[PDB]
């Protein structure tokens, strides 16, 4: 009769406990293993994969592939904004449903850099230049290309390359930021501007489209696992 | 330029064009370690592992997309299909080459993806789609730009923005894929390995893969530019194995 | 680590 | 600038992602009838959250930790002085093909072979681990095929799901007062292996046996591309 | 000399303390309880922690759950044993809107299932802060416009804690009271500050009603 | 000595002590404790120099004065400019309180540097206003009498509680000195960066608060000079700025 | 003579020795 | 690791291996 | 066989 | 047995040897 004293927490079922349990099927000969391609070991392996971003969330475009199309056109203006969304990968609609955002919504905290790949799907004869800028928080969303000029930005020439990667760095007061919207964990604003108007020849379409892809860089991690708010249930599906 | 040669066939695929090798795996033959079928397989080699060019389809300014089930796409193509009928179990990789060429004055972008186990949903939530609706032998079945109604008991909910799988169409990039941007692209080449939970499976009852070609940026072109842009799919079995010889099948 | 049960399925998760 | 913040990605491993207990199904049984026993066919698609987490992958392989939370409640009664003694319950697993209880007092409850747990109320929830019990080299989450070679009959993951039935009963005898109980099944994948990731579910689930969905929008909407 | 062991911060703070307690009933569909996790609703622990500006520690959570029979008109109540579920919802997760919500599946959200009559349930939790130390005070705002919120409630975002009966009690109504207990383990403190003098007024800010510096005597020679 | 930082030299030359914060001399952020990935700006001579705020008068009734520090140098030169243009900043300070009287004067000031001086309100249901908590170079004043509750969104400036609900006589835990006119003419405190994060925004968060509270009041006989001013001179030290963008307001 | 049974450091006893 | 606590062999677990 | 108690009367039977 | 589970000496058993 070994003397023992039960401590608080006994006869307790903690969802996230990691104890050993007696097997109900002793000596069960499991089927051997097979080398199935594409083994995943971490959900960051998924979050690091580029996925198309629905930048054009317009009510009418959201239920169509028009959601993913960023319109650009040959203009008479000089520095017209192309698009602008906040850097809320897990909260704002522009990114919350991306691959990255879908993974983020299972965790509470996030930290790291972000790849924004922009692919120009216009005619081979079209050219132009764009200013892709990430403005950290504290100020307002840049209202002019001049305002955006003062933050981390990139001049993307369409003529030479069709794809261009803006790598948004992790510039934050804290080591992590909340996946959910909190001003404290502000993120910034990502804008695009016309650096040089899209010049097209005769008999070529002057209005083209751009696709945006989001992924995580090698320095991205998540924390405080939770349930996603995207899935809902009223009764057991049958 | 480079030459991809499989048996009697040879493709010309740019020179810098990236061949996307599935999940990093090059198709290979089954190993004695992972097998259970005791009968010696048939490896047709040159007769089966070759480039079958399926039907071409027309890309028009409103096209929503196309898809093929793979085992049921090469079912009527040559000795691959013959062995497919005569054997109970099969195992295959693929080399998929989707070709589309326009001119400098054209524009557009296709997503070419390989979805393993592309189980699709129905229009009537109380039924599963019919065999003909899911399957089109070398006859691409088309995605739709609109929801199909509850009416039509046995059809596939072909709304493109859900890919008929209840997901965000913009997330299909997790599956091995390429983009054909007419600005800078002429073709897409994907080498898919054998993807399945079991070492071998029947080739009529189970479509292990599903090719999807979805235009994300629609075709457009000025007046005068050629208005008929076809897309031609050419698939080649790779390291094909068959076990369980028997009578053919009426399938 | 010390395992009390004869079947590997009874062991704790592989977190380390 | 140079930075040396090595934030470990430990909690995003598949093992941690899936290794948390989740309610997959719960059913009821009462002390009133002779067929009051409860039964459940074992699937992972009746529950939304766990299913979605698993559906993020095409092929999975893992052991399972089963924890049962059995809760009882006094039901209305007409006689006087319901002095209910301690209640004991039996959870029986009937593998596919075994005899099936047709009544609360069937011979099947002997469970000479069929595994089963006997648990008394008021103690720690019963728990039991079970190996990887699939016929294939991995559990299948999706199946682009049919059950019949004629490309007819059944289409989907319900041609692969055959995991047996789970029966529940009061071992205690009928008393002067009725008693209704609710068993809650909890799944916890241990020693997990995942393959071939796939896009997360966007449209709400509709049926347990198929992918059937009603199309939903790609994402939430804003008023413009510049709206911030 | 003697030893100052018991005056270390570890011994000072590493004692369980009731931080909050709420009640819920078995009847109705709102018969679940909820609490946004803050350390400023209770005075004793708040003062002890506020003796420092920045803290860092793990936590020992102990729950003291007690139920009681509420009035009933039935002729015989023999309620069976009661089981309780405590779910933690990190900020942004789904939130139970009813006793029978899908959120209670806790597929990912950790949660405790405890049956009455057993040892109180206990749970340790690591350092869950975004910064390199917990903040006890915040001389700033939430918005960069120097507006919106002023104080520690721009930082407190530790999620909510929900409570429910798992049992479907029918005959007799039953009201339960859960008491949350914090015990900081492995503590690290920085920048000590004056002990609180004026009584606490609000959980979300320093707002105080001025009181005198000390208790009074008559004259400087009074003794 | 002559603690000359940039284009600036103070002549404490008391040959007597400087209170160095919590025993830590301000230093730059290490690569081991940093999060922000972009390369910071370190203006050095242009920023780390002695900005002297507005002077105030010490009166026989004065209760005390306080400054929020980031929002005290917020409008002073290139420190303020970098502060506007960057999302993140990090600085220590050298704070020099100068007051000089004569042998025939008497009085004693407590000069403290309170990290995280979160202040209370007069109306318990509101938090004080930005203008009430902050004063740029216009030192905000402590009061001789309790502020009225009806005065919605004002600071409870009753000095015997220091506007923080504690005993003003216990502020000595924070780094401090005393200016006892009998034996002192200035106080020098070298404060390091005190915060829970490696960097923070300089407009949203006043990581420190300078407080000058007379514990023994000024007095003098008829004839002795009656106007005794106090001049505060603060110098950023090891200033860093990360996340360049457009400017704030 | 005290050992740690849990895989996470937060599970350990207080720093009393 | 398997240690037998009882003095009688009948008290031992099954010969599963 | 290890005995946990200081008194011989606490031991198990002499088997 | 030669053990003690608690960090404080007052927790130990009596000195009966
Ligand atoms: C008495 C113990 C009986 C327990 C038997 C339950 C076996 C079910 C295993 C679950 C398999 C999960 C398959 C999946 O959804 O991928």
């Amino acid at each position: 009769g070994l003397p023992v004293m039960t401590t608080p927490g006994s006869t307790q079922f903690l969802t996230s406990d990691d104890f050993q349990s007696p097997s109900a099927m002793p000596q069960f000969d499991v089927t051997p293993e097979m080398q199935i391609p594409g083994r995943v070991n971490n959900l960051m392996e998924i979050a690091e994969v580029d996925s198309v971003v629905p930048v054009n969330n317009t009510e009418a475009n959201v239920n169509s592939l028009k959601a993913y199309q960023i319109p650009v056109q040959s203009n008479s203006d000089n520095g017209k904004q192309v698009f602008g969304f906040p850097l809320q990968p897990g909260a704002n609609g522009v990114l919350n449903r991306t691959l990255l955002g879908e993974i983020l919504n299972y965790y509470t905290h996030w930290s790291g850099s972000i790849k924004l790949t922009f692919m120009f799907c216009g005619s081979a004869m079209a050219t132009g230049k764009f200013l892709l800028a990430y403005s950290p928080p504290g100020a307002g969303v840049p209202k002019n290309r001049k305002d955006a000029m003062l933050g981390t930005h990139v001049i993307w020439d369409v003529g030479l390359q069709s794809s261009c990667v803006l790598c948004v760095p992790w510039i934050s007061q804290t080591h992590y930021r909340y996946v959910v919207e909190d001003e404290y964990t502000a993120a910034g604003y990502i804008t695009c501007w016309y650096q040089t108007n899209i010049v097209v020849p005769a008999d070529v379409q002057s209005s083209c489209d751009i696709l945006c892809f989001v992924s995580a860089c090698n320095d991205f991690s998540v924390r405080m696992l939770k349930d996603t708010p995207f899935i809902r249930q009223d009764t057991f599906y049958q | 330029v480079r030459s991809i040669t499989l048996g009697n066939s040879t493709i010309t695929t740019q020179e810098c064009a990236n061949v996307v090798v599935g999940y990093g795996v090059w198709p290979e033959y089954l190993k004695d370690n992972e097998a259970t079928a005791e009968d010696q397989p048939t490896q047709p080699d040159v007769a089966t592992c070759r480039f079958y060019t399926l039907e071409s389809v027309q890309w028009m300014k409103n096209s929503a997309g196309w898809w093929w089930k793979l085992p049921d796409a090469l079912s009527q193509m040559g000795l691959f299909g013959q062995n497919m009928q005569y054997h109970y179990l099969g195992r295959t990789g693929y080399t998929i080459h989707v070709q589309c060429n326009a001119s400098k004055f054209h524009q557009g972008c296709l997503l070419v993806v390989c979805v393993p186990e592309a189980e699709m949903g129905c229009s009537n939530l109380n039924n599963t789609p019919e065999f003909a609706e899911l399957s089109g032998g070398d006859t691409a079945r088309m995605f739709t730009d609109t929801q199909i109604g509850e009416t039509n008991s046995k059809k596939v909910q072909t709304a493109v923005w859900n890919a008929g799988m209840g997901v965000g169409v913009g997330n299909l990039t997790i599956y091995p894929h390429q983009w054909i941007n007419l600005r800078t692209n002429n073709s897409a080449t994907i080498v898919m390995p054998y993807i399945n939970s079991v070492p071998m499976d029947n080739m009529f009852r189970h479509n292990n893969l599903t090719l999807m070609i979805i235009p994300f940026v629609p075709l457009n072109y000025s007046e005068g530019s050629s208005p008929y842009v076809p897309i031609t799919v050419t698939i080649a079995p790779m390291c094909a194995e068959y076990n369980g010889l028997r009578l053919a099948s009426s399938q | 680590n010390i395992n009390y049960y004869k079947d590997a399925a009874s062991n704790s998760a592989n977190r380390q | 600038r140079h930075v040396k913040n090595y934030h470990s990605r430990s909690e995003s491993s598949i093992e941690n992602f899936l290794c948390r207990a989740a309610c997959v199904y719960y059913a009821t049984y009462t002390n009133n009838s002779e067929k009051g026993y409860a039964e459940w066919v074992i699937n992972t698609r009746q529950v939304a959250q766990l299913r979605r987490k698993l559906e993020l992958f095409t092929y999975l392989r893992f052991d399972l930790e089963l924890t049962f939370v059995i809760t009882s409640a006094q039901q209305p009664s007409t006689a006087t002085s319901v002095d209910a003694p301690v209640q004991t319950h039996q959870i029986m697993y009937v593998p596919p093909g075994g005899p099936v209880p047709t009544k609360v007092t069937d011979y099947a409850w002997q469970t000479s072979t069929n595994p089963s747990v006997f648990w008394t109320e008021g103690n720690a929830p019963p728990r039991m681990s079970i190996p990887f019990i699939s016929i294939g080299n991995a559990y299948s989450c999706f199946y682009d095929g049919w059950t019949q070679f004629s490309r007819n009959g059944v289409y989907g993951i319900n041609t692969l799901n055959n995991m047996g039935t789970l029966y529940m009963r009061h071992v205690n005898e009928a008393g002067q007062g009725p008693i209704k109980s609710t068993v809650r099944i909890y799944f916890k994948p241990k020693h997990v292996k995942a393959w071939v990731p796939r896009p997360p579910r966007l449209c709400q689930y509709e049926k347990q046996k198929n992918v059937n969905f009603t199309p939903t929008g790609v994402t939430t909407t804003r008023v413009g591309i510049t709206t911030t």
